[PDB]
Order: structure tokens, then C-alpha cells, then sequence
RNA sequence: UCUCUUACUUUUAACCAGUGAAAUUGACCUGCCCGUGAAGAGGCGGGCAUAACACAGCAAGACGAGAAGACCCUAUGGAGCUUUAAUUUAUUAAUGCAAACAGAAACCUGCAUUAAAAAUUUCGGUUGGGGCG
RNA sequence: CCUCCGCAUAAGCCUGCGUCAGAUUAAAACACUGAACUGACAAUUAACAGCCCAAUAUCUACAAUCAACCAACAAGUCAUUAUUACCCUCACUGUCAACCCAACACAGGCAUGCUCAUAAGGAAAGGUUAAAAAAAGUAAAAGGAACUCGGCAAAUCUUACCCC
RNA sequence: GCUAAACCUAGCCCCAAACCCACUCCACCUUACUACCAGACAACCUUAGCCAAACCAUUUACCCAAAUAAAGUAUAGGCGAUAGAAAUUGAAACCUGGCGCAAUAGAUAUAGUACCGCAAGGGAAAGAUGAAAAAUUAUAACCAAGCAUAAUAUAGCAAGGACUAACCCCUAUACCUUCUGCAUAAUGAAUUAACUAGAAAUAACUUUGCAAGGAGAGCCAAAGCUAAGACCCCCGAAACCAGACGAGCUACCUAAGAACAGCUAAAAGAGCACACCCGUCUAUGUAGCAAAAUAGUGGGAAGAUUUAUAGGUAGAGGCGACAAACCUA
């Protein structure tokens, strides 16, 4: 390509006036409105027990009439409880970890560089 | 082969660090110390070891009752299956009687 | 975009190059070199900045630096510490020998006093205005950082605004009155666009 | 536009309208013979022909009579040194055809003459390369090998 | 049995450094004499008249 | 590695945080109480030791609770404490005889009983125990309010009791609305009962449904930050206007 | 033998499967009796392009320009420079109520609206 | 088919060129006869034979190779199945009583008795080829 | 010279013998243009097909088989009206290949529509020699089951009987 | 001199401390990752068995919220294998560590990826120059088996005694394991490298301390008491139980479809005979083309037929024209 930064430039304008527009937007719907999100949500526990941001939709019929809405299902059964704990244990054992390896990278690296402590 | 060709790179030992210059200080605290204070309580490890030594089964059964609420469910499942291993190799499996 | 592997080990060419693929397939695994941590607020070598060599096969000598590479605390002088290679080698053709600097570490290079070219060791601190500036430990001077051309290489005292570039008296005039009203709605009144159907409410879930 | 909700329509309910569009199209040479007339796009997903003629026609003001659109499949067989398969993004190839009879023909945008620099380039890197390579001669076989330097 | 040789090397050009660089080769020696000198003919009779 | 909190007291720590702190004090004490319920399937020993036949010492003697297994179904009546019997039972009752599995089951009666306080009737399902508490606390008003939540064992006792103490505190004129001295006599007799409209409010309510309660009295719109920046710059104003 | 870490798309299945699965291009109608499908011009998203005639912007932005510091928008930044002049004018006249919020530009609801802010009914 | 086989073509085969497995393998510089031996010897004893060496055939030997083979026996090792093996009726069904009712009954529950259908577990050693221990 | 194959659809698979370039170089041989390998680029454009149906009541005894005879049982594979509501219109997806399931470029498995021998699709022989043994096929004097557990194979195109 | 061999990091383990993550946009319970229509659909229910009792049938340890001590005591128990308290006594507590591992190790992890299986699920392998690769004129020598350099000369567990001399002479029945006894024609081993198998202190003994007392609460003591040292392996079943996953093969069923030339006959679970299905006999093949095929010969081929598609029945079971068949080789 000719000049490939050109595209690069484009992309950043592009981006920092869609921010600008969306940014006026923003500070407009809290002063009016005081949302902080423009689409409505709400904090649902899935059929997996972990704690999900839900986005809304656009429905013609209210929720108690819906076929399809009332499948699924938005609460956590008694034997997922077990789970949560497993795969909190898990990301337990990955912090941990991360944590203990730090600590070795600076023991040795205080031994090819003992001037860091003095 | 299964033998290196170069010679391992030198290891220098400081006799003389902080830790090895202060190591086995207050051993003797009891007995200078009007025994306020006793020589296992200067151990640092795991809660269920200071002070207390046992064989593999009296560690793993001392673990058990003392943190066993505090392990995750892996540990813990684990722990019980070293425990029940133990006991049968201890009580049922041996050259003497 | 940039896909760098977790041990990536950092060299003269830069990344994403044609050589520096080959040097560095993804797929190879080396020993990470360890570097001394140094803050960027700690760091006082800069391109453009001459330094003298404390350490190598021609110490005490003075050059410009061109290159400095912070991940692995790089410094490049032009015209010392350089071996020599072949550049351009084919089948049949020898090659010419061009001399190829080699990188040096911090602690082997010490920055000189503008006023006296000796060795010193520098301080950050700051001056009346409150501006950061580097103070050397000994006979304490100003050594501001040289001016050093841009990496893309665009020269502001010799640029020429070309057919689709804003101009300036165009790219800085406010022309934005803050008020209560959307982009969308303002857009409307302007283009004259009028719709007087309206929206009806619906159910969100 | 895409990744966006778009505001659900009722009997009767105000027309949907778009100030701002992230659609952004490209023009492509098409592979094999094609009508005069028609036209090769390379479209997202998310458009459609109908919002592509008034994308065309908004935008441009290129009046289309024709909209024709298929979805190309990304071949999926590229493999890793991981063994992992290496995707190829799926896009949609639009074929647009001119409205008034007007003929599109995908112009040279890499001409041989305007490649070749009529102004004289002299690379410092490439003059230092080129003057001793034609200076230096190859061995002369009568000389056998023996090194040239040496005037004795 | 599916493993297969590392063969992923190809030949790139060693004539210029990767572009939009910031350092640039550094050169002691200059390729040829910027004026060629051409000795008169008859030096050597020359040489033996050193006056 | 290990967990900061024993695995049990996770539980109590979920009210620490969240929602849930922000329950009511008097409420958050009645969830945390373990009070033992009354021995229904088991004779209490009476005393803390006894004297041992065997070696004539006086030992140490303890109650210790059968479990107790209550159907969802035991949740829409009162069946006043009682419950199925999950147990192991000895062929002819002998220790050398195999070991079978034995379920006991309370025999439920579809009773009608009638509420003074909310002047209706109710068709409930109950047991004998319920009819024999109900003679012995004299009323059925006087068995809801005076059994505690572990010995009712019964989601709909306890939303009797609620229903039963609101009553109580707001004085409800619902009650006999024709019949203003009627009224008060009713509520001159369930006087020591009475309970502040505030805790009464939250009585026998469980976790999750106390969790929503609380939700919806902290659930608003926000407020426009176009209101709140009014009131801010109209009080700098006043300030400014008494500084000239 | 089928490849279950794939992404499922349309040119996968029968054909009952094909024509139902889609892109993610939004629909502009329905289907009615006989497969005859209704387009609907209101839910066709229809561009609003101004003319560019007499532009003075361009897409590019000359290097010589200032280094002006980034100032991102905020509620608070925008109340003050619109809506706060108009309130201290009428404070300082004396002629002030909350009552007259609507006047200064407060929107007390967003029902009636066009552009309605929470939830939005507009497009980007 | 055979007395009684024979001829020919094709594939295979063998040779030249290319590509290139598998079971197998204690080490072998790997002979015959007689004898001996854990009872069937290339290796021990006594005789005989014996330059080295590849290719093509053959199938007597290497108790040839291939799945701890089949076949009898052993185990206080398993499982299926059958039953007048032992241990049980939890469960199911039918009655009885208590309970609970109306004024009689049913449902339910508890405790029993009958079966039904299942559940758990075991199969003592010694001796005896034509027996009835 | 073969063709018991072919073409298309359905299902399945997912770019998998199109172009260019390659230090290229292993598809069970070959290979420079080498290429069923790698990189890059190119592509299959809807009319066919898929994706349908406003509500409430009310309607639908008499097969099919050339449906006309006849003859059945196994008794069958196809229908609306009334009133109200209703008038915007061609979107979306599938479209390639020598292909799929059998660990393989596997002599196997594989639905329907046409062609019933092709107008389509292919190649049994790397070269040589013409030993044994082995597989397949053909021919045979005189005899014709003498072979063998047995007319098994092969030739031929047979008769009669018993057991179950 | 080839193949190779070496080369130290990535990272991990065990503790301590501290209570952890989860809204850029868009999509995601329907066939998940699919903008957009009238629903009613609901969670809760003793674990069992292996195993020990040398069988087995009652029984047989499993954190339950303070270490120690009371104490393996009271009790429980085919009073037997074994199980087992309480009153009472009262504890210190400083995260930033290692007589942990170093690429067959340490987490499986370069990754739950490649790959395998319909699914549940199983589950890898490997990397190594230098300050500089913008020094490849590069990271020199030597080192397993395997080869090459360099085929072989009577005779024999391949060696030993020897010898001027390789052989020739003389002497010599491989190793391990299992058995009374193996050169045994009994087991195992092609070979190289790495990995791979004896854990417990009651008594007694030995060596110190103190001593009618010993011990840093408890416990023992008619020379004892305290402390240390020093004794108790690895791989392998067929099974059993619990909870899941499977009827895309197959067994049968349901829904709505499709196929069956020609001839003879008659309104046939008829005859001959293609497609099609089936697999009688023989041969080839036997790590094969094929974890059941090829060639020829056969049975049926308008029906109790064949077949595509979707759905159903799931192991204490299904299903079955009962073959102990079939339910993913
Ligand atoms: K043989
Ligand atoms: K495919
Ligand atoms: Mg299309
Ligand atoms: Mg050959
Ligand atoms: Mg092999
Ligand atoms: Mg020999
Ligand atoms: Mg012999
Ligand atoms: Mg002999
Ligand atoms: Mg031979
Ligand atoms: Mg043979
Ligand atoms: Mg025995
Ligand atoms: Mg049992
Ligand atoms: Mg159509
Ligand atoms: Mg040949
Ligand atoms: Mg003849
Ligand atoms: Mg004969
Ligand atoms: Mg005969
Ligand atoms: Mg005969
Ligand atoms: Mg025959
Ligand atoms: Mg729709
Ligand atoms: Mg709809
Ligand atoms: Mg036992
Ligand atoms: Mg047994
Ligand atoms: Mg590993
Ligand atoms: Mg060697
Ligand atoms: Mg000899
Ligand atoms: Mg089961
Ligand atoms: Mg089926
Ligand atoms: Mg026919
Ligand atoms: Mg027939
Ligand atoms: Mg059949
Ligand atoms: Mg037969
Ligand atoms: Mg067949
Ligand atoms: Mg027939
Ligand atoms: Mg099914
Ligand atoms: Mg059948
Ligand atoms: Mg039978
Ligand atoms: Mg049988």
C-alpha cells in the first residue's frame, strides 16, 4: 500500500468522533434522565448461578405474556451452589499463583542485582 | 550421554548473611527468660505443625480438625482419601504384628 | 495489530520487521533476559543525547545516541562499539562491509556535563517554573533533553498543507454553543427533515 | 448501521432514520468477466442490498437499478503451529448495476510509468552498494585464484 | 505421526533495514574517490628522473 | 491453598455485605438464632444426669434431636411441628435381623378453622398435634401468635402471624368495620401480642423474600442531575447575594 | 466426525436450517400467506446525509496545530455553560420558581419525545 | 473329481529402477551320529565331518511365531440363572384393628397378619476313572 | 480398451487438482511447468430452494388403482363458509470442488430423478524375463465318479424316493 | 563422522497473609452466541457399595466448628472385627518463607489446545546460540545404542589359561525367577537412555541427662524417667455401588413419504427374472481392499417387502417372529 498510516489516521478520527458525539450524548442523558446507561439492564443470576449484566429488549407484549421469555430461566438451583465454590477455588488457585511467582522473580532477581536493595 | 559436557556454573555460599548469622538466637529463651516464653512457640510454618510432630497419618488426621474447614473442596476430597488409605496400610498391612 | 508472545525477547531490529520474524518465529521459546527494573520517570537517556562509553573495546569515547530500547535498557551510539558485517551478499558477490553498532546497557554508558565532557552521574529534580529537569550530582547544571526528529519524520517548520488538509484557522474556530439537544434532533431542524409521527411506547425486558 | 439496536417499529410509528452509518464499503476488481454495468462490492454482514442502494444513492448519488449480493465463506484450513485452525473472515460480495446505462470499469491504480520515478533518486545506502560492485571485477581465471590486491 | 520438519525460512532482502526507522546506518568510508585520478602516462621513466 | 472464612460461616458473611446488611436490625437477629423446637417424635430425658444401672455412676445424660424430613407440601397447612421420619428400622426388632429402610408419616386431617383477628375461615391441612396446641393455647389466634417460628414448621403459620400482628399494631378498622365495640373487644384480648408496625412487618418472611422487600423500598428512578445542579447553583447564589 | 468447535452459520444444515439461520442483517418486514414478503418503508433505516457543498472541514488536520490538552464532556461542564446563565439571569431579576423548570429546558419526562434519551429509540 | 496328469494365457513370481512395512529377536563364532540329562540336545560325554561366501527353492528341527489359547484343577476369587438354600417384607396388593368421620361409608395414617414381586449372601473339606458313596 | 457407469437433487462435508508464487518438494512410484504441499489472490449473484398464514365460530358419510367397466378389503394419501380485521410489497439464507460415513486418495456403506448404453465417465500393463510353488481361466486322447466323509468344485441343465 | 548428545529457564509445589472475579459496543435457554407477539412450565425427598470381620447376613473409622490433657478411659459391639465420648483442663499466633521441583521433574498444561469418542468423558507431545542476528565469516574438540570409517576363513554360551603370534592347543552345560531338582526344548528380557518398589517406635536394646525421683501442667515410678538413634514395599484383576451420558449402528414402535423393469398368469404373503434386499455353497483373503471383504454360485424380489427423514422406549432397564439376540466395531 501507498501510504498505509493514511488508514490508521482515518480509523482514529473516525473513533474520536464517534466518542465526541456519544461523550455530548451521554453527559446530556444524565442531566435529563440522570441513567448512566443508555440501554436498560438489570443484575439477573443465570441458570449457572454467576452474577450477569442482562441487557433489555424490545418487546411488543408484556413479560408475563411472553412464550419465549419465560423459558429461560433466571435463578440458581440448589446443586449449582457446589460448582460456585469449585470454580471459585479455581481462580483461588490461579491468584494465588500469580501472586507467588511475582515474589520469586524478585528474590532472584535481587541476586544478579544486589545494587536494587542497596 | 545423561551427563553434562560443561562444568555447572560456581555457587557461592554467603556464610555470613543476615539468616545464618542469627540462626538457633532465643533457642534458649525459656531457660533465660524466666520461661515466659517457650522455644516451640518460636516455630513459623503451618498452624496444625508448630510444635507437634507425628507420622504422616497424625499429620494428615491433625489437618483434618483443625483447618479442614478452610480447604477447598479438592484438598479437602484428597485429604480424606489419604486418610483412608492410611489407615488401612497402618492397621492392616505390615511384616510385624 | 501487535502479537507478541508473554517471553518475548526484544533485539535491533524492531518488531513486526521481516527480519525480526524470522529471527523470532512465534512458535520458538527462549530464555527471558533478565533486565533491571528502572521506572520511566527514572530514566535519563534519551536520543540525541551524547553519552560516553564506560565499558567496551573503545571506552572513554563520546557519541550521539540514536536508539534506545527500554524493555531491555538498550543504548545505541553511532560510530562506536560497531562490529562490521557483509550487507547486500549475494551468490556471487562477496558482500560490502558496512560497520554495525552494538547496543549498551545503561550502567556502561554515563552522560557528560554539557560544560565539562567528563563522566558525571545525574539527578532528576525540578526548576522555579516547576518543570522536571535533570541535575548532575556533581557541579549541578541544566542538561535539557535534545531535540530529536519525530519517528514518523514530519518536519512542522517545513510542512505544506495538502488538498485535503484542514487548515488551521479551520481546525481551531469553535463553532459548538452547548445546549439541551441531541445530535439527532439538532440535525433535524437544520436539514429540515419534519416527522410528525410519534413514537409509541414499548415494553423493555 | 451494525452492533447497534436498532428501535422496534410499530403500526403507524415514525420512519427510522440513521444520522451516523459505520457501514463502510470497498470496491474490487472483480475476479472474472463481468457486464460493463455491473459494479463489485465488498459489503458487512449486517447490510443489504436495500440499504446499500440507498447507501449508494444517499451517500454517491449513484442512481442503481440492480442490487445482487452473496456471502463468500472464509477458508477455515489454514492450521497453526499449534494445529489450530486459522479462520479467514466470511464477507459479502455485492454486485451493483448501474441505473442510466453508465459503463464502470475498475481503473489502473498502479501504473508502470507513474511507478517509474522520472526524477533522479540517489539512496545513500543503495549509491554505496552500487559503485563498488561495478568497480570490483570478477577473478580473472589466468590469475588462478591469486589475490588481486598486491600489485608485485 | 504427524510430525513434519521445521522448514518455514525465506529469503528476504538484506539491501535496506526495515523502513520508517529512526536509526540509520552510520558509514566511515565513503564507496569510491569522488574525483577518479588518472597518472600521466610515462610516470615510470619518471621515477628514475627524480629531479 | 486456604480460604480466608470457614466454608459454614460463608453463609453469615453474604450478610455482611449487600443487600442483605441493609436489612433490619430485628430481623437480621431472628434469622441468626438457632432456638431448639419443642420434642415432638422423642421423649426428653427430663434431667442432665442420670444414674447409670449398670456401674451405679451418675453420669451425663443429653437430648439429642431425630431429624425431621417436611414435605413442600407441609408448607400450605399445620401439621404443628411434625413431619416424615426418615429412619432405619430391625426386622422384628431384633439387632441380628437385617436393616430395612422405614418412613413415618403424620396423618393429616383437612380441618376448617375460623380467625377472630381476620374474621375468616381457613380449610387447612392439620394433624392431631395442631388440633391438641390449638385446645391448649385456647384459639387458634392465641396458637399462631404464641408458637414460636421452629415449632410451627409452617411457611403459611408464619404469614398468619404477620398477618395476624399487623392487624394488631395498625388497628385496622377492616375488622367488623359495622361493629366498632366488637373491634376493640378483639383486640383488648390479643393485647400482649402487640408488635410496632416497623418489626412487625418483616415476621416470618424468608431470606430471599426479605432480600426483594428490601429491594423494592431502595428501587426509585434516579434523580436528574438537572435537579440536583439546580438546588447547587441557586444555594451559591444566595451565598453570593449576601456576600454584596 | 463433525467439528463442534466451528462457528455455526447458515451455510451449515439442511435446507430447513439454512434458511432460517441468518447474518444478523435486521429484518425489514414479515411473511405473509403464500411466502409473499411485505416490506415495510419505516423499518427500512433511511440515511440522513447532508451536503458537503462549501465544507470548510477536512479529513486530515495540518501538523501545525496545538497540543491542546484533553478536556473530555460531563454533565456538571454542561449544565454550566447552558442552562446556568439562563438560571442566574432570572435569579438576579428575581422571577424564579421551580415550577418553570420546563421553561429553562428541563424535560421532566421523555414520553412525547422523538428522541427519546432512556430508553433511546434512535439509531447511531 | 479320478485312473494320470498335461498344454497355454493372465496374476503372482524372479531380475532392473522408485517408494518402503509387520509379527519376531537373552547372547550366538548357530553341524551329523551315538550316549547322557528336569525323562525329546546346534551348546554336556565319546566319535565323525568341516576354507569363506551370496542368490533361488524346500518345510524335518529350532518342543517355530501369534491372544498368560483350548482342555482338567485350585481360590473361604466373581457373575448369570433356577429353587421346597439361608435371611427379610422395607416396597406392592388384599384384609383386620386403632385412628379419623358421618351416622353409614370412603380417602389418609399407624400397627399387624397373608401373599405377590424382589433383595442380600453362600455353594465345608477327605477319598473314589465305569458311580448311585 | 473398459464402461454394473454417468449427470443432478437430497443428506453430509466446509474451499479440499481455479490462478500466481514458493528456501518449495513426498502424494504409500514420479515430478522441472514441480503439485491432491505452503503462501497469496480469486470465487458460488435468484426466478430454483428455504424462511409463510388476523381472529372467532362453523363446515368436511361416498378411496386409490388411466377410474370408465368390473371386483374387493386391509377401508384408505389431499375440500370450507359466515362476520370482523385488512390494502405496505420482492427482504433474508443456501448456490464451489475430484466432496460424504469407514483411523487412509480404503475393491466397503450410500436415498430419490433421469440415461438402460451412453451424447457421459474412465485406464487392468513401471520395464524385463517367461523357473518352481500359488491364484484365475481355457483346452484334452481312451475311460466317465473308479476321486471323495459327501457328485465338493466343474461340466451338464436330469429322473425317482425317504426323514423333518 | 553421521544420527545424536549436552546446555536453564519457563513455570510449578507446599505454607503464610488476605475473604475473590464477573456492563466497551453487539449477540447468546429457539438448532445458545439467532433485533421484533397471548404465556402459564417448576427447585426441596435417609446415600449406597467396595472394603475389614481372613466367607458372610448385625456391624466396620470418614473435618462439623479449641490445640493439648482427661483417653484410647467410661461406654458400644455376631461383647468380635472394631467403634468411642463427656464433665473438666486451656493457645500461642511476627505474610513476603523452602536441608520444594528444574522440561520423562514440578500443576494435565506451551493446553483442557491438538487429537480420540455420537455423547458424558479421556487427553497429549515439546523449548534451549550470543552483549549484539541491524555479528549466521554461526552455538570448536571429545561422550548411549545404531551405523560408517573397516564383510568374511575349520571348532562350537564365544571366554579363560596362555603364547613369539588374532585364531589354532587346553578348560568351561548363559542370566533371572519359580520348584526337591532347570544347559534345559519352563517363565521374562532386541537394545540404549531416563523413570520405577520397606512408610509406623508399644516393648526391648544401645548411647546421654537427672535420680527415689524423672518430665517445660496431664504421665510414669518397688531404679526409674526424659530425649535421640534404630523394624514393617511395588504393579495387576474379573467385580460392587452411586450419579451422569448414549436408540446418527442395531432391536421394536410412531409420524408423514418413496421404490418395485419385463414376461407368465391371475384380482395369489403366485411363478420366471432386473433394480433392490439377503448371504446357501465354494475359492481367494487371514496385520487382507475390508477390526467380516472379493469372485462365482445362490434366497426373496406387490410384500410378514425394501428404504430415506424426524421422534420414542436407557442398564435394578430397553427391546426381542427366544438367537441368552440386540442396545455405537
Ligand atoms: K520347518
Ligand atoms: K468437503
Ligand atoms: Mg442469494
Ligand atoms: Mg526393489
Ligand atoms: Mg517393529
Ligand atoms: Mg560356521
Ligand atoms: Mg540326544
Ligand atoms: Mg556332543
Ligand atoms: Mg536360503
Ligand atoms: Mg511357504
Ligand atoms: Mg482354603
Ligand atoms: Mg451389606
Ligand atoms: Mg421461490
Ligand atoms: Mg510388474
Ligand atoms: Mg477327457
Ligand atoms: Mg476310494
Ligand atoms: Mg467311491
Ligand atoms: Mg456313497
Ligand atoms: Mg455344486
Ligand atoms: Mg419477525
Ligand atoms: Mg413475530
Ligand atoms: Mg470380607
Ligand atoms: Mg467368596
Ligand atoms: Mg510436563
Ligand atoms: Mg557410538
Ligand atoms: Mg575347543
Ligand atoms: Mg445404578
Ligand atoms: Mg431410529
Ligand atoms: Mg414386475
Ligand atoms: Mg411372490
Ligand atoms: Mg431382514
Ligand atoms: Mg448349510
Ligand atoms: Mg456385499
Ligand atoms: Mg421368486
Ligand atoms: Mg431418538
Ligand atoms: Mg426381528
Ligand atoms: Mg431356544
Ligand atoms: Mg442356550
Amino acid at each position: 500500500m501507498p501510504s498505509p498510516e493514511r488508514l490508521d489516521k482515518v480509523v482514529d478520527s473516525m473513533d474520536a468522533l464517534d466518542k465526541v458525539v456519544q461523550e455530548r450524548e451521554d453527559a446530556l442523558r444524565l442531566l435529563q434522565t440522570g441513567q448512566e446507561r443508555a440501554r436498560p439492564g438489570a443484575w439477573r443470576r443465570d441458570i449457572f448461578g454467576r452474577i450477569i449484566w442482562h441487557k433489555f429488549k424490545q418487546w411488543v407484549i408484556p413479560w408475563h405474556l411472553n412464550k419465549r421469555y419465560n423459558r429461560k430461566r433466571f435463578f440458581a438451583l440448589p446443586y449449582v451452589d457446589h460448582f460456585l465454590r469449585l470454580e471459585r477455588e479455581k481462580r483461588a488457585r490461579i491468584k494465588a499463583r500469580k501472586e507467588n511467582l511475582e515474589r520469586k522473580k524478585a528474590k532472584i532477581l535481587l541476586k544478579k542485582f544486589p545494587h536494587l536493595a542497596e | 550421554i545423561g551427563i553434562r559436557l560443561t562444568l555447572p556454573p560456581p555457587k557461592v555460599v554467603d556464610r555470613w548473611n543476615e539468616k545464618r548469622a542469627m540462626f538457633g538466637v532465643y533457642d534458649n529463651i525459656g531457660i533465660l527468660g524466666n520461661f515466659e516464653k517457650h522455644p516451640k512457640e518460636l516455630i513459623r510454618g503451618p498452624i496444625w505443625l508448630r510444635g507437634w510432630k507425628g507420622n504422616e497419618l497424625q499429620r494428615c488426621i491433625r489437618k483434618r480438625k483443625m483447618v479442614g474447614s478452610r480447604m477447598f473442596a479438592d484438598d479437602l476430597h484428597n485429604l480424606n482419601k489419604r486418610i483412608r488409605y492410611l489407615y488401612k496400610h497402618f492397621n492392616r498391612h505390615g511384616k510385624f504384628r | 495489530k501487535v502479537t507478541l508472545p508473554p517471553h518475548y525477547r526484544y533485539g535491533m531490529s524492531p518488531p513486526g520487521s521481516v527480519a525480526d520474524k524470522r529471527k523470532n518465529p512465534p512458535w520458538i521459546r527462549r530464555r527471558p533476559v533478565v533486565v533491571e527494573p528502572i521506572s520511566d520517570e527514572d530514566w535519563y537517556l534519551f536520543c540525541g543525547d551524547t553519552v560516553e562509553i564506560l565499558e567496551g573495546k573503545d571506552a572513554g569515547k563520546q557519541g550521539k545516541v540514536v536508539q534506545v530500547i527500554r524493555q531491555r535498557n538498550w543504548v545505541v551510539v553511532g560510530g562506536l562499539n560497531t562490529h562490521y558485517r557483509y550487507i547486500g551478499k549475494t551468490m556471487d558477490y562477496r558482500g560490502t562491509m558496512i560497520p554495525s553498532e552494538a547496543p549498551l546497557l545503561h550502567r556502561q554508558v554515563k552522560l557528560v556535563d554539557p560544560m565539562d565532557r567528563k563522566p558525571t552521574e545525574i539527578e532528576w529534580r525540578f526548576t522555579e517554573a516547576g518543570e522536571r529537569v535533570r541535575v548532575s550530582t556533581r557541579s549541578g547544571r541544566i542538561i535539557p533533553k535534545p531535540e530529536f526528529p519525530r519517528a514518523d519524520g514530519i518536519v512542522p517548520e517545513t510542512w505544506i498543507d495538502g488538498p485535503k488538509d484542514t487548515s488551521v484557522e479551520d481546525a481551531l474556530e469553535r463553532t459548538y454553543v452547548p445546549c439541551l439537544k441531541t445530535l439527532q434532533e439538532e440535525v433535524m431542524e437544520a436539514m429540515g427533515i419534519k416527522e410528525t409521527r410519534k413514537y409509541k411506547k414499548v415494553y423493555w425486558y | 448501521a451494525r452492533n447497534v439496536v436498532y428501535p422496534l417499529y410499530r403500526l403507524g410509528g415514525p420512519q427510522l432514520r440513521v444520522f451516523r452509518t459505520n457501514f463502510f464499503i470497498q470496491l474490487v476488481r472483480p475476479g472474472v468477466a463481468q457486464p460493463e454495468d455491473t459494479v463489485q462490492f465488498r459489503i458487512p454482514m449486517e447490510m443489504t442490498r436495500v440499504d446499500l442502494r440507498n447507501y449508494l444513492e444517499g451517500i454517491y448519488n449513484v442512481p442503481v437499478a440492480a442490487v445482487r449480493t452473496r456471502v463468500q465463506h472464509g477458508s477455515n484450513k489454514r492450521r497453526d503451529h499449534r494445529n489450530v485452525r486459522i479462520k479467514k473472515p466470511d464477507y459479502k460480495v455485492a454486485y451493483v448495476q448501474l441505473a442510466h446505462g453508465q459503463t464502470f470499469t475498475f481503473p489502473d491504480l498502479f501504473p508502470e510509468k507513474d511507478e517509474s520515478p522520472e526524477g533522479s533518486a540517489a539512496d545513500d545506502l543503495y549509491s554505496m552498494l552500487e559503485e563498488e560492485r561495478q568497480q570490483r571485477q570478477s577473478s580473472d581465471p589466468r590469475r588462478g585464484g591469486v589475490p588481486s590486491w598486491f600489485g608485485l | 505421526t504427524e510430525k513434519e520438519f521445521m522448514q518455514h525460512a525465506r529469503k528476504a532482502g538484506l539491501v535496506i533495514p526495515p523502513e520508517k526507522s529512526d536509526r540509520s546506518i552510520h558509514l566511515a568510508c565513503t564507496a569510491g574517490i569522488f574525483d577518479a585520478y588518472v597518472p600521466p602516462e610515462g610516470d615510470a621513466r619518471i621515477s628514475s628522473l627524480s629531479k | 491453598p486456604l480460604h480466608k472464612y470457614p466454608v459454614w460461616l460463608w453463609k453469615r458473611l453474604q450478610l455482611r455485605e449487600g443487600i442483605c446488611s441493609r436489612l433490619p436490625g430485628h430481623y437480621l437477629r431472628s434469622l441468626e438464632e438457632e432456638r431448639t423446637p419443642t420434642p415432638v417424635h422423642y421423649r426428653p430425658h427430663g434431667a442432665k444426669f442420670k444414674i447409670n444401672p449398670k456401674n451405679g455412676q451418675r453420669e451425663r445424660v443429653e437430648d439429642v434431636p431425630i431429624p425431621i424430613y417436611f414435605p413442600p407440601e407441609s408448607q400450605r397447612g399445620l401439621w404443628g411441628g411434625e413431619g416424615w421420619i426418615l429412619g432405619q428400622i430391625y426386622a422384628n426388632n431384633d439387632k441380628l435381623s437385617k436393616r430395612l429402610k422405614k418412613v413415618w408419616k403424620p396423618q393429616l386431617f383437612e380441618r376448617e378453622f375460623y380467625s377472630e383477628i381476620l374474621d375468616k375461615k381457613f380449610t387447612v391441612t392439620v394433624t392431631m398435634r395442631t388440633l391438641d396446641l390449638i385446645d391448649e393455647a385456647y384459639g387458634l389466634d392465641f396458637y399462631i401468635l404464641k408458637t414460636p417460628k421452629e415449632d410451627l414448621c409452617s411457611k403459611f403459620g408464619m404469614d398468619l402471624k404477620r398477618g395476624m400482628l399487623l392487624r394488631l399494631a395498625r388497628q385496622d378498622p377492616q375488622l367488623h368495620p359495622e361493629d366498632p365495640e366488637r373491634r376493640a373487644a378483639i383486640y383488648d384480648k390479643y393485647k400482649e401480642f402487640a408488635i410496632p408496625e416497623e418489626e412487625a412487618e418483616w415476621v416470618g418472611l424468608t431470606l430471599e423474600e426479605a432480600i426483594e422487600k428490601q429491594r423494592l423500598l431502595e428501587e426509585k428512578d434516579p434523580v436528574p442531575l438537572f435537579k440536583i445542579y439546580v438546588a447547587e447553583l441557586i444555594q451559591q447564589l444566595q451565598q453570593q447575594a449576601l456576600s454584596e | 466426525g463433525a467439528d463442534r468447535m466451528s462457528k455455526w452459520t447458515s451455510k451449515r444444515g439442511p435446507r430447513s436450517f439454512r434458511g432460517r439461520k441468518g447474518r444478523g442483517a435486521k429484518g425489514i418486514g414479515f411473511l405473509t400467506s403464500g411466502w409473499r414478503f411485505v416490506q415495510i418503508k419505516e423499518m427500512v433505516p433511511e440515511f440522513v446525509v447532508p451536503d458537503l457543498t462549501g465544507f470548510k472541514l477536512k479529513p486530515y488536520v495540518s501538523y501545525l496545530a496545538p497540543e491542546s490538552e484533553e478536556t473530555p464532556l460531563t454533565a456538571a461542564q454542561l449544565f454550566s455553560e447552558a442552562v446556568a446563565p439562563a438560571i442566574e439571569k432570572d435569579f438576579k431579576d428575581g422571577t424564579f420558581d421551580p415550577d418553570n423548570l420546563e421553561k429553562y429546558g428541563f424535560e421532566p419526562t421523555q414520553e412525547g419525545k422523538l428522541f427519546q434519551l432512556y430508553p433511546r429509540n434512535f439509531l447511531r
